[PDB]
RNA sequence: CGACUCUUAGCGGUGGAUCACUCGGCUCGUGCGUCGAUGAAGAACGCAGCUAGCUGCGAGAAUUAAUGUGAAUUGCAGGACACAUUGAUCAUCGACACUUCGAACGCACUUGCGGCCCCGGGUUCCUCCCGGGGCUACGCCUGUCUGAGCGUCGCU
RNA sequence: CCCCGGAGCCCCGCGGACGCUACGCCGCGACGAGUAGGAGGGCCGCUGCGGUGAGCCUUGAAGCCUAGGGCGCGGGCCCGGGUGGAGCCGCCGCAGGUGCAGAUCUUGGUGGUAGUAGCAAAUAUUCAAACGAGAACUUUGAAGGCCGAAGUGGAGAAGGGUU
RNA sequence: CGAAAGACUAAUCGAACCAUCUAGUAGCUGGUUCCCUCCGAAGUUUCCCUCAGGAUAGCUGGCGCUCUCGCACACGCAGUUU
RNA sequence: ACCCACCCGACCCGUCUUGAAACACGGACCAAGGAGUCUAACACGUGCGCGAGUCGGGGGCUCGCACGAAAGCCGCCGUGGCGCAAUGAAGGUGAAGGCCGGCGCGCUCGCCGGCCGAGGUGGGAUCCCGAGGCCUCUCCAGUCCGCCGAGGGCGCACCACCGGCCCGUCUCGCCCGCCGCGCCGGGGAGGUGGAGCACGAGCGCACGUGUUAGGACCCGAAAGAUGGUGAACUAUGCCUGGGC
RNA sequence: CGCGACCUCAGAUCAGACGUGGCGACCCGCUGAAUUUAAGCAUAUUAGUCAGCGGAGGAGAAGAAACUAACCAGGAUUCCCUCAGUAACGGCGAGUGAACAGGGAAGAGCCCAGCGCCGAAUCCCCGCCCCGCGGCGGGGCGCGGGACAUGUGGCGUACGGAAGACCCGCUCCCCGGCGCCGCUCGUGGGGGGCCCAAGUCCUUCUGAUCGAGGCCCAGCCCGUGGACGGUGUGAGGCCGGUAGCGGCCCCCGGCGCGCCGGGCCCGGGUCUUCCCGGAGUCGGGUUGCUUGGGAAUGCAGCCCAAAGCGGGUGGUAAACUCCAUCUAAGGCUAAAUACCGGCACGAGACCGAUAGUCAACAAGUACCGUAAGGGAAAGUUGAAAAGAACUUUGAAGAGAGAGUUCAAGAGGGCGUGAAACCGUUAAGAGGUAAACGGGUGGGGUCCGCGCAGUCCGCCCGGAGGAUUCAACCCGGCGGCGGGUCCGGCCGUGUCGGCGGCCCGGCGGAUCUUUCCCGCGCGGGGGACCGUCCCCCGACCGGCGACCGGCCGCCGCCGGGCGCAUUUCCA
């Protein structure tokens, strides 16, 4: 349960504050998994995707083992575009079909120094824990 | 409802001599609502048949050697296995059922000490009940914070609170009940009697300086004695095939004589 | 229409009560609220008493009760300057003060000038400053106690005496109570009549000699 | 066999009832309990590359700066940034800014007419004209200055 | 002059159902109208809640249709087929905004009337050509007309606000 | 306000329109939503500014109690007769 | 169960009414909504706990409230409500007699020591004694399983009555006591009024019905009051223009 | 013929400040009806109510007695319960209707004028130096101004006060600046930001699992985390979060310590002498409103108009006489209290698009009225637009193909798509309007059989087969019933040791202060009584509260049991 009598735990408003979210906390809310070689490197269990971050699909009807390259992360629709999950039209052309980032897997991430400090903000914070429960 | 629903309009009815019938409508105006009908439970919009009020007698008082009765009719059909299987408890492997374990059980602080102690206690086959018996509400409770539904589990009596109450607290089923602060609404769920308890030695001996027996007091409470029975042999079988009774019985008419 | 033997009732409810109905579904978190606002006054005074000053011995009026009795609204002045306490000082070291009551009794007088005494005698007074000045208290009595008292400080308990069964005497015996309140009531009728019939019986004594 | 009329069933139309979902109400409870002449509430008018309404903003006008966060916004173009750089977007916002009416303040409410100083064009203060900047509401409080009185007095 | 672990019987005083949810089962006798009204039973129906069914469900929930099989005196209910796509029900108890045929009831939708009444105030239109897929109404040319300078003309005010 | 018609006062005038008290009151009309079983009426007495209505008796339903027993063995009661 | 055919019956539902199929009223059809609810005071009946007691109101102590604004507890466990005592306008008063013996004239009255201890009659469900009868494979004796028990009782509850007691009021008369001897206080007998006593029965919660006050089953007026908005129409006066 | 002071009154775009207005749920001061009821209505009632006006605050108001009471007297105000639907008011009708006392929550006390004593010892503004100067504060330097004797400041206020006399033990409070250590209970004060566990394991349906099965113990791990939400379905382990006395980085606040500049030489008791009280105010008459207040409860208008052992009150008007209780006509003050407005939140036996707010949606919007005002209707494609490319008829709207999707039998007002109504097809029928009930008959759509369905369930006889075992013994295990109650625990009713009573607590309206402690009281001792327990022995029910042996019986496992016994197919 929770104890916390400031957390949410509505059904209206949990939705509420889902689907209105700004983009900074639905950067947060786009967060994905990682593949076990990064997780026993960096330990680090999740990560918000980027740009240009390397994807395998997991789920879905379009589901591999192809290491897609993201084309861009639409957080308007909660939403990214992979390159080689695509689909064509009536018309020919070619458009990228979406897949919630929940169904995704990292498999190598395009770091700057933003993104090591982050992973090393949660590996000294997974230290910390592993030395509570200890 | 609140007191301004239905009666925000300002509806002067039409009164006699036109096609409508007698209904406050509202006054004037080029609008869809223009002549409409409100201030009436018949009518679309409006306020309804008895708007229902704060003031309501929500809360009842019970007499309370009425709420002692019923939590110690609770205690006494805790025990009982005829009437905790009739309950829905799995049992089968349960090996007394007034279960009373250690004082070393207030001392776990692990949920994974917890399951591995009901497991040797054998009472697990409950909670793997309630994870089969976990599944969606039936009704439109889904939208009102009443999602899923379990069923209720082997209530555990703690004396003190030295880490069971933080252990025994995401395993599905299991109430946790004070030995001062037992609750009926959790040693009685639904109005039914029987519930399987795990209790300690500090609660087990602790019921005796709650309730006594009948030739002592309380001796926590002011003035609080046991009840009485009503009768004390209910083994009416028994009583019946007693030849005290059959010595003095009459020969019976069991003849059928039809018509 | 009041119909087949009922009450001749009288409700009350013919003015507007739905708009002044109060509901009081704010009382379990008013108590809740009082609950914290208590403990954080006991918090805020962490040697004192958290009920707060001393009551003095009050017993109740309107002969109705006549025999309780009840915690006061302050000891009187009388009290204190038999008891030897200043009354500025007493607000100070947390004795209820009020400068309304009177004391017309010494039985009463004597029983608080007993329970300020007694206060006095098991209160602990802490110094201001850490080097202790004079008329304070040991550090052996400051260190053997910290904590506060649960509950109103020397609670009054109302305690009626032991009487002893007594060897009756025929004195006692011959006593007549029912015809003793009856002169009683008959002499406090006519007391001031009787004094009328003196006044005029002194006046005709004076106007046979004169 | 006809045409037409009635009933039933299959299918197709008008219609939106039932059911299931709900970023919404209603009620109860808790913490705070804060507007304004340093210009409130409200109203009018403008502000987007393509923009009507809602929402947001004020000629710095879909927001400025700072901080936190850290690779977007998006319906389509476009250009920035190298995301190895105070750095895109969001939130906080404590700095800046905030047209006109409005208690509304120069007088009225047509956006009309003014008065007093200063500056820049006109000019080299010598008066017009134009633009910009600061004042000009009522009642009242302490003090200052100017006063009035066949109101009360000293010298002549 | 014996026991019924068995005299063997229309009765077994030796334990004693197939018949026993004892709030159950069974056996006789009489009776059965009904408004206003009163009482009782609903394993009749709706919604939500506490328990309960190791309940049901994308190998198909609720809802809806049915020229199918049925049950109950009845309220209603259980299956069979089709549509549907996501929740639902039985039992023990609790609670209510709980059952519609009417109220010149409220809202929404749709019929007969009915392809009916009507498109009749101020005299009037006709021929040829252009455009177009399409001409009685558009345009152009010609003819005949009307308003007849207190006009069916040319311009303002109030009002409308881009017409 | 009316050279006067109770005329006009924004299609509203023998007292305009809007909002509130207000869900004003009505002994007066209309309507009042599932099944089965059992029992089942009155338009009469008296009083009331009572005559379209109430109260009170009467008629009615439900809840019961106190007793008797076709198990070898009945006190009382009638829209009845003598 | 869908349609059709035949024979007999068969006027359209609700309502006001003595009487409706009515030339009485509402009503084209269909889907959804739609009308006896909630609080308080009572009254009666029922379910439960305790019992001359009952109830915790309100408040306080425990858990930081997921479940909780739940539950548990209280030298507050009784401050207080109701009941346990009523009757008078009120000052006030306030519910027990009987049997035995003694002292005054037993004077149907006053005073002292023991007992029964809440009266009596009738009708009274249940219970006790219960003579005797019924037997067994045979006659007597005979503890026992029994059933029916003629007759007599203590008599539950309840009803009718006669008594007795308490308070208010009325009539006739006497007696007793003192810290203050009085316009003192108390007592007897007999009428009568009371919602009284006569070895308790209430309290608390819940359910059903009925009567109310509240919007009060739902829809409905002609009205009244308070505060505002309109002389763009029209009524009239004025100012400034226009026309015949 | 003027000047200088004071007093009254002006003018300033004078220097510096305040108020205007809005919201208004709660609060205060007024004003203030009528619906309604009384079965009419007129007092009454609705009702100090709706409407109207002003005023603030985070609460407001009230508030420390010109009090309640009549008692062994209590002691500010506010709020809850009770008093109590009571006393009382009322065409004494309908109806209205408090307070004291008591139990609680909270609890906090004070300052003036006057009386007086101190050399105005007091206060405001401007110039300069020092401190931070973003709620302009402190010290000093100014024959620098002003207010003020028509009275500022200190002592001092009804609880008495002041000045002397001279007993007592003696020395810590506040203001303005600067720096420093403890993260300062909801278990780190508040605010902000970033984070912290475990399966997308294998197989398998689906369009997609979040479905189902398994994973060396119900399943593999985590659980101080199995609440919720999203993700193509029902997700503890996919993600955000969740729990935590978990972490990390800034800002703000109250606390303690140290330093400087400062202000203050501030007490208690006895005795001597003085002082001490708010005027058009109380109160009286009259009038109106109000109240439960009734020969006037409160408030106002008029008229009269005080006194000081006085005055007010003591619920019936008045006179006389003893009492009892306060000190009015000046003021301040948190807490317990109320909140349908606003900000931030949480919860629901509430409603689920005709419901719930008028408003789930571009809602006080479109629209109506000159205006005050009135005031709607309107949710759902799909998992993802993948929103139908392209060919062909038509000018196009519209179609026919093809395509997407599990599905358009989901095609931009599109989730399911009922009834009323309409069209078409099939069937039946038709001149007493249609329709219905009872009884049948005929024709249809479907259901249940059936190339005979005679369905079997037991027992017995016969001809075909057959593996084992029952009948009977041996060994082991489990169960039922029970005797002289066999031996022990356990268990109740009585008796015995009154033994636990001090090697047991509690309670008492039974005594003792032969006792002790804190000062006639309270607690702890000491006896007494009641309530709950220890050891063996007997009887009655050994009582379903348990065993270890013994006997009778039953069931299960492994052998000896070879075939007239035993059981299965036809
Ligand atoms: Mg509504
Ligand atoms: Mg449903
Ligand atoms: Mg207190
Ligand atoms: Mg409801
Ligand atoms: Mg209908
Ligand atoms: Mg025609
Ligand atoms: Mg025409
Ligand atoms: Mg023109
Ligand atoms: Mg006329
Ligand atoms: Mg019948
Ligand atoms: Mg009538
Ligand atoms: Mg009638
Ligand atoms: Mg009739
Ligand atoms: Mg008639
Ligand atoms: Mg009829
Ligand atoms: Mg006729
Ligand atoms: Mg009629
Ligand atoms: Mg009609
Ligand atoms: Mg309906
Ligand atoms: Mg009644
Ligand atoms: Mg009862
Ligand atoms: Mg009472
Ligand atoms: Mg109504
Ligand atoms: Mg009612
Ligand atoms: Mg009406
Ligand atoms: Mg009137
Ligand atoms: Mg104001
Ligand atoms: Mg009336
Ligand atoms: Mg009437
Ligand atoms: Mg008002
Ligand atoms: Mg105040
Ligand atoms: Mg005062
Ligand atoms: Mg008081
Ligand atoms: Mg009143
Ligand atoms: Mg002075
Ligand atoms: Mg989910
Ligand atoms: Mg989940
Ligand atoms: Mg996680
Ligand atoms: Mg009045
Ligand atoms: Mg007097
Ligand atoms: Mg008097
Ligand atoms: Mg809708
Ligand atoms: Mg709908
Ligand atoms: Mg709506
Ligand atoms: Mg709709
Ligand atoms: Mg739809
Ligand atoms: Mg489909
Ligand atoms: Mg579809
Ligand atoms: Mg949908
Ligand atoms: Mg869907
Ligand atoms: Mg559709």
């Amino acid at each position: 349960m929770k104890f916390n009598p400031f957390v949410t735990s509505d059904r209206s408003k949990n939705r509420k504050r889902h689907f209105n979210a700004p983009s900074h906390i639905r950067r947060k809310i786009m967060s994905s998994p990682l593949s076990k070689e990064l997780r026993q490197k960096y330990n680090v269990r999740s990560m918000p995707i980027r740009k240009d971050d390397e994807v395998q699909v997991v789920r879905g009807h379009y589901k591999g083992q192809q290491i897609g390259k993201v084309v861009q992360v639409y957080r308007k629709k909660y939403v990214i575009y992979i390159e080689r999950v695509q689909r064509e039209k009536a018309n020919g052309t070619t458009v990228h079909v979406g897949i919630h980032p929940s169904k995704v897997v990292i498999t190598r991430l395009k770091l700057d120094k933003d993104r090591k400090k982050i992973l090393e903000r949660k590996a000294k914070s997974r230290q910390v824990g592993k030395e509570k429960g200890k | 409802v609140s007191e301004l629903a239905g009666h925000q309009t300002s509806a002067e009815s039409w009164g006699t001599g036109r096609a409508v019938a007698r209904i406050p409508r509202v006054r004037g105006g080029g609008t869809h609502r223009s002549g409409q009908g409100a201030f009436g439970n018949m009518c679309r919009g409006g306020r309804m048949f008895a708007p229902t009020k704060t003031w309501r007698r929500w809360h009842r008082r019970v007499n309370t050697t009425q709420k002692r009765y019923a939590i110690c009719s609770a205690l006494a059909a805790s025990a009982l296995p005829a009437l905790v299987m009739s309950k829905g408890h799995r049992i089968e492997e349960v090996p007394e059922l007034p279960l009373v374990v250690e004082d070393k059980v207030e001392g776990y602080k692990k949920t994974k000490e917890a399951v591995l102690l009901l497991k040797k206690l054998k009472a697990w086959n409950d909670i793997k009940k309630v994870y089969a018996s976990q599944r969606m509400r039936a009704g439109k409770g889904k939208m009102r914070n009443r999602r899923r539904i379990q069923r209720r589990g082997p209530c555990v009596i703690y004396n003190e609170d030295n880490g069971i109450v933080k252990a025994f607290r995401n395993i599905p089923g299991i109430t946790l009940l004070n030995v001062t602060k037992l609750n009926i609404l959790k040693l009685a769920p639904g109005g039914h009697v029987g519930r399987f308890c795990i209790w300690t030695e500090s609660a087990f001996r602790k019921l005796d300086d709650l309730y006594g027996t009948w030739r002592k007091a309380a001796s926590l409470k002011s003035n609080y004695n046991l009840p009485m029975h009503k009768m004390l042999n209910t083994d009416l079988s028994r009583i019946l095939k007693s030849p005290e009774i059959q010595r003095a019985l009459r020969a019976p008419r069991k003849k059928i004589h039809r018509r | 229409a009041p119909s087949r033997n009922g009450m001749i009732l009288k409700p009350h409810f013919h003015k507007d009560w739905q708009r002044r109905v109060a509901t009081w579904f704010n009382q379990p978190a008013r108590k809740i609220r009082r609950r914290k606002a208590r403990q954080a006054r006991a918090r805020r005074i962490a040697p004192r008493p958290a009920s707060g000053p001393l009551r003095p011995i009050v017993r109740c009026p309107t002969v109705r009760y006549h025999t309780k009795v009840r915690a006061g609204r302050g000891f009187s002045l009388e009290e204190l300057r038999v008891a030897g306490i200043h009354k500025k000082v007493a607000r100070t070291i947390g004795i209820s003060v009020d400068p309304r009551r009177r004391n017309k009794s010494t039985e009463s007088l004597q029983a608080n000038v007993q329970r300020l005494k007694e206060y006095r005698s098991k209160l602990v007074l802490f110094p201001r400053k850490p080097s202790a000045p004079k008329k304070g208290d040991s550090s052996a009595e400051e260190l053997k106690l910290a904590t506060q008292l649960t509950g109103p400080v020397m609670p009054i308990r109302n305690v009626f005496k032991k009487e002893k069964a007594r060897v009756i005497t025929e004195e006692e015996k011959n006593f007549k109570a029912f015809a003793s309140l009856r002169m009683a009531r008959a002499n406090a009728r006519l007391f001031g009549i009787r004094a009328k019939r003196a006044k005029e019986a002194a006046e005709q004594d004076v106007e046979k000699k004169k």
